[PDB]
Formats: C-alpha cells, structure tokens, sequence
C-alpha cells in the first residue's frame, strides 16, 4: 500500500533513531520435513521415469529417510498436543 | 535403429528365396 | 480430491507396468506363432501422457449416469528368422524380469506413501 | 548418533554396487575384439577408500577412480581377422573370469549385509522415538 | 529403461547369441557349393565392441555387423 | 561420477 | 538438578552405545576394503570416563552466523572416544582384519543393549510420570 | 565479569572461612522438559488449592 | 590408504 | 594378544612373498 510503504520508511527510521520465536521453529521443522519428503518422493518419481543417474539404493534411502523424519514429526506433535492439555487442565 | 529398440512400423516381411527371381 | 493427486503418479506408473507386463507376456507366449511382430509400450511417454472426463449431468434420480468404456510400438527386430517371427528370447527376458522388479518397487513406494500417511492419523 | 549409520551404510550400498557393474562390465566383454575408439577392451577396476574428510575417525566406504587391471594382454594367432598386429596378434581383454565371478559374489553379499544393517538401524530410530510413549 | 547391470548382462547374452546363431550357420554351409544368385558362401564373422555409453568407464556388448 | 552404479537406470537415455 | 543427574548414567549409555553402533558399521562397510584395520572402543572404560568428565568432541568448529544471510557451514567433528584396533583372527593378503563373525556378534549385542538401555530409560521416565501424573 | 570477579573473590573468601544432535538427546530432553513442566503445574495446583481452602475459610 | 578390493588384491602380487 | 580383544597398538601390515 502507499500507507504501508510510508510505514516502512517509518519503521527505517526507527531503526536509524535506534542506532527467531518458537511458532517460527515450529514453522521452520515442519518445512524441513516436507521438503525432505518431497525431495525423496521427486527422486523416487524420477527413478520410476527411467531417467539416467538415479539409482534405487539412493532412492530407497531416502524414502527410508523420510519415512524417520516424518515420524519424529508425529511425535513431537503428540508430545506438544499432551503438553498443552495439561497446561490448559491446570485450575486457576 | 539398436536391435532392441522401439519403431512406429511393423518389420518387412523375413522371405528366403531359394533362387534368385 | 487431494487424496487422489498425492497417489496418482505411482497408481499410474503401477497399472502402466502392470500393462507391459501383460505386453511383454503375450510376447513371450506367442514366441512360436509365425508372423507375429513383437510389441511393446514406450513406458515414459505414456506415462507422461496418462499423467498429463465430464460426467453426463444428472438432473433427477431417474437419470442415468454417465458410462465410462495405450500405442504399441513395434520391437526393432535383431535376428531374422525365416517364418517372420520377430520375438526374441534373452531380450524379452530380460524386459519382463525388470519390469517384474519396477512393478514390486512401485508397490513399495505406494505401500510406504499410504502407511505414512496412516501413521499421521493414527492416534 | 545413529543417524550416521544411514550415510555410512548408503555409502558402502552404492559403492559396492559400482564395483558390481564394473566386475559385471568386465565379464560381459571377456570376448570383446574392439572398443569404440578400435582399441582393445582393458579389464577395469574399482580403488575402495575410506570415506573419511581429514579429521573423520570412520566413515563409509567410497570409490576414488576406475583404473585399468594390470595384467598382460592375451594374445591370440588370428592374422586373417581384419583387426590383428603387425605378426597377426589379436589383442584380448584380460578379464580373468573366475575373479569377475568371485567379485560379483562377494559384492552381492556385501550389499545384502549393508542392506541388514540399515534395515535394523531403521528399526532401533523408530523404537527410540517411541522412548517413553 | 533397464537397470545398467540388466542392460549389460542382457547384452552379453543377445551378442553371445549372434555368435552362437553364426557358428551354426557357418557349420550348415559347410558344404555348399552355390548360393541362390550363383556365388559361393562365405564363412561369416561376428565383432565384438564394447558400448561404453559413458566415457570410458563401463558398458556391455554390441555387435555392429556381421 | 566416471561410473554409474549397477541398480541406476542405463545411463544411455 | 536432581532429575537430571538419576537419568545421566542410562542416557550417556545409550549415547555410548549409539556411537559403538555406528562404529560397528563403519566396520562393516569397509569389511572388503583392502588395508583396513577394524576399530572398536572399550564401552566401560569410555563410559566411566564421560561419566566423570562430560561429552568432548575432537574438533566440531564452524562458521558463525550473526546475519539471516549467512551461509551455515561446519568442519569436520567427533567424539573424544579412544578408537582401539580389534586383533585380528586369521591373516588376509589384502591386509584389512575385519573378520565378519566378531563384527556381526558385536552388532546384534550391541542391537540388544541399545534396546535394553531404552527400556530402562522409558521405564524411569514412566515411573515417573506415574507419580507427577494426578 | 568485573563483578564476577569480585563474585569469586567473595567465594574464595567463603572457602577460607568455611576452613549434531541425534534422536537420542532430542528424546531424552523432550522428556525431561515434559516431566518438569507436569512436576511444576502440579506443585502449583498444590498451592493454588491451599491457598483457596484457606480463603474460603469462615473467620 | 585403500586399494582394489577383491581378486586383484588378494591374489599374490609380484615382487615389485 | 587374544584374538577378538582390544589393543590400543595396530597390527603390523602382513605380506606373502612368493621367493624368501
């Protein structure tokens, strides 16, 4: 917006006067693990495709890859599902 | 072209003759 | 549906190599049959072309549904035998154990595609 | 740290698959005459090497270069054969059949037991995400 | 398409069928005077290459002609 | 690299 | 404190046995590698050791990151474990003493002491939710 | 620290006087965090309800 | 520092 | 030392010569 960018340069401004959370690792883990899947499963359809330089021992390893990673993914999950319902439990 | 390979046509008919026609 | 896009590229490549292994078979039976070509798919082409429709409109419960109802490509031959058959033993062979083998990898990844998506829910 | 059984078991899979194809590469051309530049085949070789960056205490296995078999060439009397010597001595491979069958076993058992490993590895990575459920 | 070993090994087995296919040719004719246009037969020769697909490293049997 | 592996799709494509 | 020193024999253990294991395999994978000697660590000895004197690793350096555009990079690390040569059995021409029995003995052993020392591990931490839990 | 300095100082003087990361670490800390995090909203649960039965007293 | 594993390496070697 | 125990020395590199 043109307000927005006047916000920017007053937030550059602040920043001149002057002169990353859990949500975003959460973020960040979730990204890695799904582009760690993708990245298996692209192998694997390129293999399936017949083109040269893919071999299976290496697909095969990183479906075996993905396959770990997801589950410490659900895991983690389950674990910070129990940990919020039963800070949510407490009685104030 | 390699013998194993893959063509849209059929392969000429494998005639033997005994005499030269 | 989502569902069906995740599991379209392996459900294909399965009923693909499931069809040249029929193709491939057929092959290996008529060996004997004098005059016959042998055929065979292009495996990523058509592989390509399947990944790559309108149900008829049904206005009431009467109405009837819509009815639902592969190119071969001609082996190159390598030797020729004197009654046209043009099926070769080693080279067929070969094809068929392969796509024995491509057909039980595609399984796999099939199976470990659905049972990961079964341990995410499963809980 | 187990998951550095997964790139080390990886490692020696693919490794002793090359040194498959190579001893099954030999083999299939123990008769070959001619090479695609008219030279005469040369039996090749996979070199195993630690796969270790300077500094690593252990690691997998990897293959450094392919080099030609040192070995004579087997000479054979064919002077009417249009590829021969300047006294008719046709070049052969050296490809010494009984070591490219022997490789092929060894490799193959190497493979299987790399494939046990990561096999169970697997199984010990998902029991130990399943630590106090 | 096949798996590289497949490819090689399938290979070995089709040019060694060649070389077979042209012993037994060369043992009927043995004996043959003439051919069907008036000439006689001559003994055939099977030639191994090697089709190294990539650079020097590996690659299973071909036959360019006979 | 200089040598593709035995399980790889023929490197001739 | 307290919680954190009952759980440390049992978890640094395991971590020594996570470390054998992977030892275990690079022995295995270089078991046809000619001029190999097999290497393997004394498990009560190093655990006593890191038991007494925390974890150390040999190196484990890397570059550092104080920008959002900085490429991440680390140089090579590992434990501070003794990795002693195993004797070997019978002699080999090409000069490697993995003898595949020991190896194969010592990872389906270490196979079982791993899965024992998750046992006890998750048995402690659930009896200890046992008594949190209300 | 200077004032850490002057901290161990202290402590001497007391003396006279008195004379990467793997699954396994992951999981066990994950644990531990659990554990902790139950131990502490219990202790408070314990507290909140004693200091509640002692307000709804009748004086 | 490795080597050919295998026949070429367990088959006695030359002298030099 | 006992085969299958554990020495902190490496074994020396064996040779088989053919002539002495």
């Amino acid at each position: 917006a043109i307000q927005g960018i006047e916000g920017v340069i007053s937030q550059l401004q602040a920043t001149a006067m002057a002169a990353v959370s859990f949500a975003g690792q959460l973020h960040a883990a979730l990204d890695r693990i799904s582009d760690r899947q993708a990245a298996a499963r692209v192998q694997a359809e390129k293999f399936t495709l017949g083109e040269p330089g893919i071999a299976l021992n290496d697909v095969m390893a990183d479906m075996q890859k993905a396959s770990v990673s997801m589950q410490m993914g659900i895991q983690v999950r389950n674990k910070l599902v129990a940990a919020y319902q039963e800070v949510m439990s407490m009685q104030v | 072209g390699v013998p194993g390979a893959l063509s849209n046509q059929p392969a000429p008919p494998n005639e033997a003759p005994i005499a030269t026609p | 549906d989502r569902l069906d896009a995740a599991l379209r590229f392996q459900q294909e490549a399965l009923n693909l190599r499931a069809q040249r292994q029929e193709i491939l078979a057929a092959n290996i039976a008529n060996a004997d049959t004098p005059g016959y070509q042998a055929r065979d798919i292009d495996f990523a082409s058509e592989l390509k072309k399947v990944m790559v429709g309108v149900a008829l409109t049904l206005t009431s419960s009467h109405h009837i549904p819509a009815q639902a109802v592969v190119d071969l490509l001609y082996r190159v031959p390598d030797q020729p035998s004197l009654d046209g058959n043009t099926v070769d033993m080693d080279r067929e062979r070969t094809q068929f154990a392969d796509n024995s083998l491509k057909y039980q990898m595609g399984l796999t990844v099939l199976g470990s595609q659905l049972k990961g998506m079964m341990n995410v829910l499963q809980g | 740290a187990l998951l550095n059984i997964f790139d080390i078991a990886g490692s020696a899979l693919a490794a002793q698959s090359k040194r498959l194809n190579v001893a099954a590469s030999n083999l299939a051309n123990a008769d070959s005459v001619t090479g695609p530049d008219g030279q005469p085949y040369r039996a090749k070789q996979v070199v195993f090497q630690v796969d270790a960056a300077p500094g690593q205490a252990t690691g997998g296995v990897k293959v450094a270069s392919v080099i030609e078999s040192q070995a004579p060439e087997k000479l054979v009397y064919e002077p009417g054969n249009p590829l021969a010597d300047a006294n008719g001595y046709v070049k052969m491979p050296n490809v010494d059949v009984v070591g490219e069958m022997v490789n092929t076993m060894s490799a193959s058992r190497s493979y299987q037991a790399n494939i046990e490993v990561l096999n169970t590895v697997k199984s010990m990575m998902l029991k130990t995400l399943t630590l106090g459920q």
